[PDB]
RNA sequence: GUGUAUAUGUUACGAAGUGUUGGAUUGUUCACCCGGUAAUGAGGAACGUGAGAUGGGUUUAGACCGUCGUGAGACAGGUU
RNA sequence: GACCCUGUUGAGCUUGACUUUAGUAUGUUUUAAUAAAUAUUC
RNA sequence: GAGGCAGUAACAAUAUAUGUAUAGAUAUAGACUAGGGUUUUCAAUUUAUUGAAGUGAAUCGGUGUUAUAUAAAAACAAAAAAGAUUAAUAAUUCUUUAUUAAAUUAUUAUAAGGUAACUUGAUAAUGACAGUAUAUUUCAAUAAAUUUAAGAUAAAUGAAUUAAAUUUUUAACUAUGGAUUGUCAUGAUAAGAAAUAGUUAAUUAUAUAUACUUGAUAAAAAUAAAAUAAUUUUAACCGUACCUAUACCGCAUCAGGUGUCUUUGUAUCAUAACAAAUAUUUUAAAUUAAAGUAAGUAAGGGAAUUCGGCAAAUUAGAUCUGUAACUUUGGGAUAAAGAUUGGCUCUAGCAUGCUAGAACUUUUACUAUGUAAGGAAUCUGACUGUUUAUUAAAAACAUAGCUUUUUGUAUUUACAAGAAGUGAAUUCUGCCCAGUGCAUUUGUUAAAGUUGUGUAAGCGAAUGUAAACGGCGGGAGUACUAUGACUCUCUUAAGGUAGCCAAAUGCCUCGUCAUUUAAUUGGUGACGCGCAUGAAUGGAGCAACGA
RNA sequence: AAGAUAAGCAAGUUUAUUGGAAGACCAUAAUCAUUCUGACGUGCAAAUCGAUGAUUUAAGAUGUGUAUAGUGGCGAAAG
């Protein structure tokens, strides 16, 4: 609450530039977020390794992207298989 | 002079070369069914591997995009095409994404190994039984059919989004990948160690474009360039 | 002596007894201002004096800019 | 004597100094037999 | 082999009339490994010389397994502790109570019980694996009480000081149940909460449970069975003394260097300092030199000394008010600037040892030890980091960021693997392919072979390429004086655009104007025909940071 | 700094707590070598001593084992 527009990138302090800290705020928001489990339906999916997403309740691992749970190039190739 | 850095790095690779996995899938005559067991992580590479189980035998494979533990996949020359299945090349329609292509039949796999990089199919030619693929590098290569491949985009996403904002982040990258880091520019060196070295100011004094005609120890700089500079 | 009425000067002869002292800028010697007094005179002694001192410049090996040389490199051109 | 000069005395380094060489590119000759097609000379 | 200088420089030098004692003085101390090898202990003769004696293992090390074709006395692995003895060894000798393995004896269950989790002789398990933060207070230690003992005071003291021992519910799972409930924090549940009944355990601080950082996800191999009692000239080979700095290495009894662990009391954040414990140690003079190496104090003036405030001095802990220009909106900031602080006797809160307020009193209170001088500007490097062991710590190197190039037959597979230049962010990156290089494509030129004849790459020519090496002129007239928007003209590959300056880059030069001072070759702000400024051989720019 | 809870005002927005991220700030033991151009300079010493300084959870410090040899090796680059 204490920060006006920096957000999660306030740990870096007053270094590395201005636009380098903008690029950190996009990625670090989607990494630390928790998501819904596709199997059990609960919101407990977290990331622990690059490319591995696992749930706390049902304990089932999912493959995925580096920093997001789903990839924008990953979802377009699901639509063309549905037709 | 002395032996420079480039030749001294290659002979350091003969004393202790780098080690990786090279994962390949088996060959089976008819369509079988297998189950995904677990997902792991290796030292050098970024893309996670997967352990599948065909006929009570556990192999290793590159994980596709949507894959969870306990799912069932099929392997064969005539399997149905969906996410994670492995079929022949002639069955897939034009426009999809495949990520392990063997050059010849009954081989493990050659093309599309890393994470985030995929290829596309552009056509089929019923005369001479050939299909043209679109490589990730951007070049159209003509492939013979009857090779088998896996359907889908590989995992691990776009790693190149966030930068190494610190120097310490790039230290652990090059150390795991067995490369030399940090690197010193060749202008700072004395003229024993490198051809560009020495002088009163830091400058080159020689043209940096070097032909490929010359012998192996003379190759440095931009080797055999067709063009140099910003286009626009 | 005088183009010496007094005051204030200027020139010449004898004379080395005693004085000739404070600061801003520059590595300075030289230079030029402020303040003062009876008057900030010119010089020598291995261009007095480093087993008396200090080490600012000049003058080994690090490094930067400018000019010359295709290059290693150079400069009584400027810096640390 | 490290500065300076002489010696038909040396060494590290560069290059459009003189003389050459590892590597590499391209010819010719050596290359399993068989049948057929095509071209060039007579 | 032996002189002068020369008995000169340079080093060592505690008190007692009677003593195996009473005092003074300096230094923390003790164990495993690497190195040393008899220095250990005793006797005799004067840190010496000779002579004897001394090292005891089924459970303490090695001998065993391996680190992806010779590797571990700190990784892995069958098993013990007290209490005494010798001039010197003691988890090894002796007494007492235990444990492991192998060979021979005596005896025998082949399954019961619970709805369930599970209980009893009734096999097939593992060695085996990052870092940080918080919450538990297990032990242990303090504190209190009690019981035996000790040492001192001219006196006095509700009974002081020292030693030994005795004491001070939670997590999973099962059965009913049908919708709520927890932690210092994040929560958990129709894939069954609270509440009941029950079955397992509670890992001893190098532990348990959670959370957090990562393009780093955190070794190998040898290795397994079980009930009760008994026996043994059954358990091989090697090392077990002593020293941790006057018993190692530096030619030495050298102010240097050398892996790990343990160590008592006061100490209201700690630190610093002092005291315990333990080990060493014997005898010249003195109110008096000069000049040295250290430590102190100073009337009046306050940088006038000097290349330069070099050396020294001032500030400082904690509580309460208060806080600017600038900015990359995070910072600047502990900015700057003020006020308070002892001792004793009480009052008031609840969390019970911490915090506010009040009265009395004095040659007034963090200051024994420890503990930031502050502000305003300019040049250069973005930052944390590294470097010439022994004259250079920096503006040099590195770094993320930006850009160019080669490879689709990689034990590895283009978000990959090799080769180069600039150097965070913001804003920009102008013109030239004539020269030298680089790439692509259709006149001259060797040998060998065939009766004889013919055929190579390369060089040359054409087309692209400057974030490849590099380069980016001069003269004449023309609107009271003055200047030249405008015009003419030699050539060339193109004739320095956006910007910036007597700057770390300007010879003449101590350039011209303003300002800073009593006075300036210094500093800052403006001017430009720039000896010889200028765009990734990067130009312009300062917020944060700087021995 | 994220994350979380309450009390106000009325899609939101002020105030107070809890929490403990960062190549953030400061000290002891340990480490290094800026200044006095201090001491010593046939020295304690073939590079030492004193005061003053810089440094802190990491691109750190250190024991042992295996690999790299002289026209050769290693190098955050000073020959
Ligand atoms: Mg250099
Ligand atoms: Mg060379
Ligand atoms: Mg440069
Ligand atoms: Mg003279
Ligand atoms: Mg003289
Ligand atoms: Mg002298
Ligand atoms: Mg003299
Ligand atoms: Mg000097
Ligand atoms: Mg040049
Ligand atoms: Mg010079
Ligand atoms: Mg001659
Ligand atoms: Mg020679
Ligand atoms: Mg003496
Ligand atoms: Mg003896
Ligand atoms: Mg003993
Ligand atoms: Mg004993
Ligand atoms: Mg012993
Ligand atoms: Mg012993
Ligand atoms: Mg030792
Ligand atoms: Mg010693
Ligand atoms: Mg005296
Ligand atoms: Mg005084
Ligand atoms: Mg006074
Ligand atoms: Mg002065
Ligand atoms: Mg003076
Ligand atoms: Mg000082
Ligand atoms: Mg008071
Ligand atoms: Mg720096
Ligand atoms: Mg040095
Ligand atoms: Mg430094
Ligand atoms: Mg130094
Ligand atoms: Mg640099
Ligand atoms: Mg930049
Ligand atoms: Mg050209
Ligand atoms: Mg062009
Ligand atoms: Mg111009
Ligand atoms: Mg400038
Ligand atoms: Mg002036
Ligand atoms: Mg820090
Ligand atoms: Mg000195
Ligand atoms: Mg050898
Ligand atoms: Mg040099
Ligand atoms: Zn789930």
């Amino acid at each position: 609450n204490g920060t006006k527009k920096v957000g999660i990138s306030g740990r870096f302090g007053a270094r590395y530039g201005s636009t380098l800290r903008k690029r950190m705020k996009k990625v670090l928001e989607t990494q630390k977020k928790t998501y819904e489990c596709r199997a059990c339906g609960k919101t407990s999916v977290k990331r622990d390794v690059v490319g591995i997403w696992t749930c706390r309740s049902c304990k089932i691992k999912f493959a995925g992207g580096a920093y997001a749970y789903v990839t924008p190039a990953g979802t377009t190739f699901n639509n063309m298989l549905k037709q | 002079g002395k032996v420079t850095r480039k030749i001294r790095e290659e002979t350091k690779k003969l004393r202790n070369p780098r080690k990786l996995s090279s994962p390949k899938y088996p060959n089976f005559p008819e369509t079988t069914q297998g189950t995904v067991v677990d997902l792991v992580h290796e030292r050098g590479r970024g893309v996670p591997l997967a352990h599948v189980k065909f006929n009570d035998e556990i192999y290793s494979l590159i994980a596709t995009e949507g894959l969870y533990t306990g799912q069932t996949i099929f392997i064969g020359d005539n399997a149905p095409i969906s996410i994670g299945n492995i079929t022949k090349l002639k069955n897939v329609p034009g426009g999809m994404a495949v990520h392990s292509i063997e050059y010849d039949y009954e081989d493990g796999g050659c093309v599309g190994m890393t994470g985030g990089a995929y290829s596309t199919v552009v056509t089929h030619r019923e005369e001479t039984n050939e299909t043209v693929l679109g490589l990730p590098s951007g070049q159209k290569k003509i492939f013979s059919s009857e090779v088998r491949c896996i359907v889908g985009v590989p995992s691990a996403g776009g790693i190149k989004e966030k930068p190494f904002l610190k120097a310490s982040v790039a230290h652990y990258f090059n150390k795991a990948h067995c490369k030399k880091w940090p690197r010193v520019r060749c202008v700072a060196m004395n003229p024993v160690d490198h051809k560009f070295g020495g002088g009163n100011h830091q400058h080159v004094g020689r043209p940096t474009t070097i032909s490929k005609r010359r012998p192996h120890a003379q190759l440095m700089g931009l080797i055999g360039a067709r063009r140099t500079g910003r286009v626009k």
